[PDB]
């Protein structure tokens, strides 16, 4: 299950995002697109997609049948639009890329009071999951919440990082 | 994070040893754990590494078929371990936290960060020896002159042997070299004092060796000959 | 990708500006390079990685930089501690590699060594084993060139030499070579010769000494 996850990791600036994963260390704070199909040769660490609550999506190919080459092949994807919620609900993902950039997938947002793009759903909050500090650096000081919400006929609990 | 190594380990031509680095301070399963070697005199030599939680064990290609490098999640403790040892295996074995740069398929590869304090690991075909003690004697033809006297300290094992002259009293001109080891497998070792001529009839020498693990205590008179 | 370092020994004086430098054969991608102190008996201690970010703990003075197959460590200001071993290390391709080290150590006055030729002890040849030990004292720069002549037969890999640490007073070495041989080998030859070459000798120097003659 652990050969499910992409690790083309090339820290090519010398930024020591890499090393978040492998070690213990706290966030520095001196520096504080539609959800189609990614290729898993340009993505580095898990990739969650944010229904609600948090997913985590491995690694397949074009059909959805799950590959267990870390993301190495060109066949290797991340199919993201298998994600979506049925009922048509606010939808979005996000990942790390190779060279340590926190990229995203969403609607664009229709109105202030809309969600964002990957885990924002609200343009101050943002869903927890695991791997929050490791995308998001500069959220380490939000407040969490516990949400409670059905959406499309399902009940969705988890924490939202606000401001 | 700290990394502490098993006891040095003396092997036999064609035999296996196996070194456990414990690393404290820091997540086990997450572990980047690197061996590098480094021959006397030489350079370090990246032998393999380790992710536990990866399952995957890279190896060097040099080597690849007589190392096999393991990680017990159970005890803390990875292990390396080297198979039909050679002569040319002799070297420290150090254990290393590597810092990712870039990762594929599982494992991943970077710089050294906190190193393992060493482990010496000696392929010698002989046990604990206590040394001989020879001689290296001045001419016994001058006078003003700069003359050059020694003691050779020859086959003991293991390391170390110390080496003064004249019970302490003699240190100005004294070089000890550091130790060499033989093909036999066993260290030998010179120590020589620069005097000048005049003193050779009229002052003595003499080397005072002490090689505490055979509790081996030697003093040797170095008295001028034909030759020297 | 294989690491070249230059220059092989670098002698230098406190205060002086140190620069080392480490050639690659193919480019290091993403300048993935770093750099290490070796203190005798001791493990490497990390003094840079990514080229020119500075490991924590290591002081202002040491500064990198460099790309693609060229990399340099510079020591602004030389002092007592830095006098070591410095290593290389690439990790931008996917078996890391080290370089041969390069030794920066104190420079000081060309000085030729003093030669010595020590034949075996009749103590040791009781015992079936001949050791012609040579010696070079006090010579400055650390590089010298031992050639072992037995009757004028150049002998090459019956030897092993062993070089002192530098004095750090007056900056020269010490260099023992023993030269070993069976007694009867020992026995069936006269002339035992050590020749030295150094940059402090204008000329080969030769010691000599004849068995049987003495
Ligand atoms: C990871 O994401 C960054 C984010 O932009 C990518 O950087 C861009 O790379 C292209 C390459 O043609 C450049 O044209 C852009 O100018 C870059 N943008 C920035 C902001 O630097 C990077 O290429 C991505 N890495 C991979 C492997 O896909
Ligand atoms: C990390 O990514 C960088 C992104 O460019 C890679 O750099 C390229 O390396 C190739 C190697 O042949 C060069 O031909 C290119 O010119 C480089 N591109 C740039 C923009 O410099 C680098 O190789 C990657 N690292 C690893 C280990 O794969
Ligand atoms: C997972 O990765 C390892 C190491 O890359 C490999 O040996 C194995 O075959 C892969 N697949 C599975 C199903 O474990
Ligand atoms: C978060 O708070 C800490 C103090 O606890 C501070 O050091 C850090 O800079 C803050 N981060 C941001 C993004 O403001």
């Amino acid at each position: 299950h652990i050969n499910r996850t992409a690790l083309n990791c090339n820290d090519s600036l010398q930024t020591g995002f890499i090393t978040s994963l492998f070690y213990a260390k706290n966030v520095d704070s001196s520096g504080c697109r539609p959800c189609d199909v990614v290729s898993a040769r340009t993505v580095c660490g898990p990739v969650y997609c944010f229904t609600p609550s948090p997913v985590v999506v491995g690694t397949t190919d074009k059909l959805g049948i799950p590959t267990y080459n870390w993301g190495e092949n060109e066949t290797d994807v991340f199919m993201l639009e298998s994600l979506r919620p049925p009922t048509g609900g606010w939808f979005g993902c996000t990942w790390m890329n190779s060279t340590g950039f926190t990229k995203t997938c969403g609607a664009p947002p229709g109105g202030p009071t809309d969600g964002g793009s990957g885990p924002w759903i609200t343009p101050r909050c943002l869903v927890d999951y695991p791997y929050r500090l490791w995308h998001y650096p500069c959220t380490v000081n939000f407040t969490l919440h516990k949400v409670r919400m059905f959406v499309g006929g399902i009940e969705h609990r988890f924490d939202a990082a606000c401001n | 994070v700290q990394l502490v190594e098993s006891g040095a380990e003396v092997k036999k031509p064609g035999s296996s040893v196996k070194v456990s680095c414990k690393a404290s301070g820091a997540t086990f399963s997450s572990f980047i754990f690197s061996w590098v070697r480094q021959a006397p005199g030489q350079g370090p030599e990246w032998m393999g590494g380790i992710i536990p939680m990866f399952g995957t064990a890279k190896y060097a290609p040099r080597l690849q078929g007589r190392v096999t490098i393991t990680a017990d999640e159970s005890t803390s403790t990875a292990y390396m371990d080297l198979s039909s040892l050679r002569f040319e295996d002799t070297a420290v074995y150090y254990c290393a936290m590597e810092v990712p740069g870039f990762c594929r398929g599982g494992s991943c590869s970077g710089y050294m960060d906190v190193w393992g304090k060493g482990t010496l690991v000696t392929v010698s075909p002989a046990s604990t020896k206590g040394p001989s003690v020879f001689p290296l004697a001045p001419s016994s033809k001058t006078s003003g002159g700069t003359a050059a006297l020694g003691c050779l300290v020859k086959d003991y094992f293991p390391e170390p042997v110390t080496v003064s002259w004249n019970s302490g009293a003699l240190t100005s001109g004294v070089h000890t070299f550091p130790a060499v080891l033989q093909s036999s497998g066993l260290y030998s070792l010179s120590s020589v004092v620069t005097v000048p001529s005049s003193s050779l009839g009229t002052q003595t020498y003499i080397c005072n060796v002490n090689h505490k693990p055979s509790n081996t205590k030697v003093d040797k008179k170095v008295e001028p000959k034909s030759c020297g | 990708a294989v690491l070249t370092q230059s220059p092989g020994t670098l002698s230098l004086s406190p205060g002086e500006r140190a620069t080392l430098s480490c050639r690659a054969s193919h480019s290091v991608s993403s300048s993935n390079l770093a750099w290490y102190q070796q203190k005798p008996g001791q493990a490497p201690r990390l003094l840079m990685y990514g080229a020119s970010r500075r490991a924590t703990g290591i002081p202002d003075r040491f500064s990198g930089s460099g790309s693609g197959t060229d990399f340099t460590l510079t020591i602004s200001r030389l002092e007592p501690e830095d006098f070591a071993v410095y290593y290389c290390q690439q990790y931008g391709s996917s078996p890391i590699t080290f370089g041969q080290g390069t030794r920066l150590d104190i420079k000081g006055t060309v000085a030729a060594p003093s030669v010595f030729i020590f034949p075996p002890s009749d103590e040791q040849l009781k015992s079936g084993t001949a050791s012609v030990v040579c010696l070079l004292n006090n010579f400055y720069p650390r590089e010298a060139k031992v050639q072992w002549k037995v009757d004028n037969a150049l002998q090459s890999g019956n030897s092993q030499e062993s070089v002192t640490e530098q004095d750090s007073k007056d900056s020269t070495y010490s260099l023992s070579s023993t030269l070993t041989l069976s007694k009867a080998d020992y026995e069936k030859h006269k002339v035992y010769a050590c020749e030295v070459t150094h940059q402090g000798l204008s000329s080969p120097v030769t010691k000599s000494f004849n068995r049987g003659e003495c």
